[PDB]
């Protein structure tokens, strides 16, 4: 019953998802190099609510670059992507980060409402 | 003045309760389950601090120091060793209203000082 | 009464009970072994004063 | 008198009231119905207005009834309303200002 | 403004900002860093609003009063600004942080929801969920208002219900009970009044 | 409202037997100054002593002194129980408690946490904070009319309290007791009656409804007022 | 401790001169605006020894219309009054042939004199008032408006003119603090004069219950 969400672990101030890592994720279909081999190589990293609390994020790798005034210089994960913060029905809504938030709720409410192809199989 | 601790029989380890002996005009401290007594070297036997003047230097642990998620600053080193680099954090401690006040600790390992500017 | 008393809601059990009687329940009936459970650094008078009420409530 | 009780009515300086009627606009409508001219002298007798004002508070009856106890109930029901007609169609407003025919 | 808010943040960290009357420290800082960034919001919003043509149709909209209000300008211009639940900055849901991507003790006005962006910029992930945050506390006022007012619209009526004027021109209830000799105090309906000013008055 | 917990700073009891020659050493001045000559019933001394020290800040933000303090303790308390104190120069204001003649020590500690709750030292019960302001608006302003017959908004101090007593509020030297009011219409009703209570929740919903900017016609505030009050008292709409 | 005594005295004294007058009672101009320095000479600054005793401030006054019409007001020393004080005042109006009087308790009133205050109204209407709320005029206030105590034939009158009963009139308690001030009790009909924002004045009736 703990949720939780994958992210990026960090080293010094570095990432530990190197270009070979998506070099193999490249060829998923062929050398059957999949998610579980990237948290199998200690890459990324399930922490839940509670272990939020105790880890220092970086919403971007951006956040890494040593800055003029350093924010932190001592993240421990980063963001996989900040748009996976929505679910399913805002993840359709495009540019929802220049619309007020009331409307970003009352589309993901009226997306379920649109009609469409509700499953290929209809015909049965 | 100081808080009083709480202190115990040494036969039934039970908590030592006040009590004054009229025939020596003489505070003591006795036990109400077993018969022992004891010479009060304090003398104080309660002690109430309204303004909670406490020092919260006493409540930081050098541990803290280690918390990635603490804002770290190389403007007030550490007298106590050297070291530039010292985590800052505030009181977050209710009965403390002017909590504003940053409270700084040492990042050098085994060091662990803790100040406050 | 005095001070500020500790008690204990214990399940199937429909008045309070004080937590110093639910320990010497436990087999821990003196107060040294219950404070010893109870509060970990005795330097720390805050704690013990503020306990005090349960141990004089259950003596 | 009208004016020291709008001045214990309103112990603060607010003129702004709510009443039936828009006397200004009134005032306008009829300036324009009737083309008056404000430049020009008016024909209109002070103490015609003084007396059409009297008879007009009059006929403007709230609480009916001749006795002394509806006589004061109609005079506290139109009060606020007959003070704004008397300072509105005052003689000198309706003289200078006005210049109604 | 946010060199105003550093500067107010770090009179705070040295006990060089000293309480107001009637409010406690952290109030008092929490008044200042408000009040400069309500400042960079209103002076933001009037840099938008001069900015504007006389042909910008949201400046139609709203000089014609027909839809919209400067604040909608100045939100989709210049800055969205300060995002409050219940009356309150972001308030420190994780330990001592809004969000996990801040450091902790961060009174800063980005870290407790301060949205520097405009809608035509877009706003940041933290500004993001921070506006979600304001965004939902509206819809749950919206929600939750509505049983407490229409059971005050109930009761108010079933008080009243039989309160009438009657020939006599008595304001009267059910019991035939005397409520108001005159309706309003002087026996006049609501539709024909209007607002007047008196001249001897001032 | 000031109680003793709001002026002091920490309370301790002592065992001293012999006041001369106290426990503390700082005290040892004004104990002697004053026991040089008897003013009480030495004989009738108890040796638990309670000490309370008091904070310069406090004391000055409420002109407070000790000579008041130790009078409201020998007034609560009658005689019983014997309070002494220092002069308002030393460095530490202090003041030391006896009982005069459950154990003596547990009488004390129950006293002290009872005065430091509800000896009125200042002030009027029931009354937590005052604020006091000038209001900017002409609504609280004193508007009087001038020699000339104009309004004039004379800018005033007002208070504005977090707890209601009208009824003591009102018979205060230096106090409107015409303009001074209540939002608590409950008291308003106790204290002034009907018509008063009337005429203050027509403010008060006209208040609530006007502060939106909006507004609703007179009459119809005027028939809910009349609807709550036409009968004696405060019918509530429920 | 002392200076606020007579103080309170004088304060208490001018609202029962107020009140006095309110109800029709003679009082004269003199003592009706009296300064507190005037009130230190007639009576002193000392009132903890003795000068003034609170039984030196006992008024009594006669009614305009009827100078038999009289009424006291008594100044009780102890704080909480007792039902022996109560038969002491009763007696005293007896002997001096007085059927109103007004008690100004200083903390309180006992349940038996309150019951004995109740039960013997035919005989002697003698009210009960506290030291604390007669610091202050109530009807000085500016939410109190104009309370007028209409005579049988005024209400005979009204109730001619509007054609309707005394139950159909807005009520106000007969322990109401301005019903209490101008003494008025059960049957009798107040007339309430209050400024209108509408209509300029509005007069309205209430009953007494
Ligand atoms: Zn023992
Ligand atoms: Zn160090």
């Amino acid at each position: 019953g703990r949720i939780c969400r994958p992210l990026l672990i960090v080293e010094k101030q570095k990432l530990l998802l190197k270009k070979r890592h998506i070099d193999q994720l490249k060829e998923r279909e062929y050398n059957n190099y999949s998610w579980q081999d990237l948290v199998a190589s200690g890459v990324v990293e399930y922490i839940d609510t509670l272990e939020e609390e105790t880890v220092m994020l970086a919403m971007t790798p951006d956040d890494l670059q040593e800055k003029e005034v350093a924010y932190c210089s001592t993240y421990t994960h980063c963001e996989i992507h900040p748009s996976m913060i929505l679910g399913v029905c805002a993840s359709i809504i495009p540019f929802p980060d220049h619309n007020q938030s009331p409307r970003n709720t009352y589309q993901s409410a009226m997306g379920k409402q649109a009609m469409g192809v509700y499953i290929t199989n209809f015909h049965v | 003045p100081g808080f009083v601790g709480i202190r115990f029989c040494q036969e039934c380890n039970n908590m030592l309760y006040p009590k004054e002996d009229k025939e020596n005009r003489i505070l003591l401290y006795a036990c109400r389950n077993c018969d022992y007594q004891q010479e009060a070297d304090n003398s104080c036997i309660y002690v109430n601090k309204i303004t909670h003047e406490v020092d919260e230097l006493t409540q930081i642990i050098a541990d803290v120091s280690q918390d990635p998620t603490l804002p770290r600053t190389e403007d007030h080193p550490c007298q106590k060793c050297g070291h530039k680099e010292a985590v800052f954090f505030q009181s977050h401690s209710a009965r403390a209203e002017d909590a504003m006040r940053l409270y700084y600790v040492c990042t050098a390992p085994h060091c662990g000082h803790r100040w406050t500017e | 009464a005095i001070g500020q008393r500790i008690v204990a809601t214990l399940p199937y059990i429909k008045q309070e009970v004080p937590i110093i009687i639910v320990f010497r329940a436990l087999g821990f009936v003196s107060d040294r072994d219950i404070l010893e459970h109870i509060i970990y650094d005795f330097e720390d008078p805050e704690m013990m004063e503020m306990v005090k009420p349960s141990l004089d409530e259950a003596f | 008198e009208d004016r020291e009780v709008l001045r214990v009515i309103f112990p603060t300086g607010d003129s702004k009231v709510v009443l039936p009627c828009n006397l200004l606009r009134m005032i306008w409508n009829a300036q324009k119905i009737f083309h008056i001219n404000p430049r020009l002298p008016s024909d209109l007798h002070p103490i015609k207005v003084v007396e059409g004002v009297k008879e007009l508070s009059k006929k403007l009856v709230i609480v009916n009834g001749d006795d002394p106890l509806s006589r004061q109930a109609q005079e506290n029901a139109t009060l606020l309303f007959n003070i704004h007609l008397r300072s509105t169609l005052c003689s000198r407003r309706m003289a200078e200002e006005f210049r109604l025919s | 403004a946010k060199q105003d808010v550093i500067e107010v943040i770090e009179k705070a960290h040295n006990n060089e900002l000293e309480p107001t009357p009637g409010n406690t420290l952290r109030q008092t800082f929490e008044n200042q860093v408000n009040r400069i960034l309500n400042d960079a919001r209103d002076k933001t919003g009037s840099s938008a609003q001069k900015s504007l043509s006389e042909y910008n149709n949201f400046k139609s909209m709203v000089v014609s009063g027909a839809k919209g209000s400067k604040i909608n300008i100045s939100q989709v211009i210049a800055v969205v600004g300060q995002q409050n639940v219940e009356g309150k900055r972001i308030p420190f849901g994780f330990k001592h942080r809004t969000l996990p991507h801040f450091i902790k003790d961060d009174y800063g006005p980005e870290s407790r929801g301060f949205v520097e962006n405009s809608y035509l910029a877009g706003l940041t992930p933290t500004e993001f969920f921070f506006h979600a945050m304001g965004g939902r506390e509206g819809l749950i006022d919206t929600a939750v208002k509505t049983a407490e007012t229409g059971y005050i619209q109930r009761r108010l009526i079933k008080s009243m219900e039989s309160v009438m004027v009657k020939y006599d021109a008595t304001v009267r209830n059910s019991i035939n009970q005397v409520v108001q000799l005159r309706y309003g105090e002087d026996g006049l309906a609501g539709e024909s009044v209007e607002f007047q000013n008196l001249a001897t008055l001032k | 409202h000031t109680t003793l917990r709001k002026v002091t700073a920490n309370t301790a009891i002592y065992y001293d037997p012999n006041p001369q020659s106290t426990v503390v050493a700082e005290d040892q001045e004004w104990v002697n100054v004053y026991y040089e000559m008897p003013d009480f019933d030495v004989a009738r001394i108890s040796p638990w002593l309670l000490r309370v020290e008091l904070d310069r800040k406090h004391m000055t933000d409420r002109k407070l002194t000790m000579e008041q303090i130790a009078e409201k303790i020998n007034a609560g308390f009658g005689d019983d129980l014997n309070c002494i104190f220092n002069d308002d120069n030393a460095e530490k204001l202090v003041l030391r408690i006896r009982i005069m003649n459950m154990d003596d020590d547990v009488f004390l500690r129950c006293i002290e946490s009872n005065m430091l709750t509800d000896m009125t030292l200042q002030g009027i019960e029931q009354i937590s904070k005052v604020y006091m302001h000038l209001p900017q608006t002409d609504n609280k302003k004193k508007i009087i009319i001038t020699e000339d017959g104009e309004f004039k908004a004379l800018q005033e101090w007002i208070l504005e309290t977090d707890g209601v007593s009208l009824m003591r509020v009102l018979s205060e030297k230096d106090v409107d007791p015409v303009r001074t009011t209540s939002n608590d219409i409950v008291e308003i009703f106790t204290v002034l009656g009907i018509e008063a209570v009337r005429k203050a929740l027509e403010r008060e919903l006209y208040h609530v409804i006007s502060f939106d900017g909006s507004y609703v016609n007179y009459r119809h505030l005027a028939l809910l007022c009349d609807t709550m009050t036409c009968r004696g008292h405060l019918m509530a709409i429920t | 401790d002392d200076e606020e005594e007579t103080y309170r005295l004088w304060k208490i004294r001018k609202t029962i001169m107020q009140l006095c007058h309110d109800r029709g009672y003679l009082v004269t101009q003199d003592e009706l605006d009296q300064t507190l320095e005037e009130f230190k000479a007639q009576f002193g600054d000392k009132p903890s020894e003795g000068r003034p005793r609170r039984t030196d401030l006992t008024v009594l006054v006669a009614h305009n219309d009827d100078p038999t019409d009289q009424m006291f007001v008594f100044f009780p020393e102890e704080p909480k009054v007792g039902i022996k004080t109560i038969k002491v005042y009763c007696q005293r109006m007896q002997e001096e042939n007085i059927t109103r009087a007004l008690i100004v308790v200083q903390q309180g009133m006992t349940p038996s004199a309150k019951q004995s205050l109740v039960d013997m109204a035919p005989k002697y209407i003698l009210e009960q008032f506290l030291q604390q709320e007669l610091l202050i005029n109530i009807t000085e206030h500016e939410l109190v408006p104009e309370h007028v105590v209409m005579t049988k034939e005024e209400v005979t009158e009204l109730l001619a003119r509007y054609k309707l009963r005394e139950n159909q009139l807005p009520r106000i308690q007969a322990g109401d603090p301005v019903a209490r001030y101008f003494g008025i009790k059960r049957g009798q009909v107040v007339k309430i004069i209050r400024p209108s924002e509408t209509a300029g004045r509005y007069i309205t009736y209430r009953l007494v219950q």
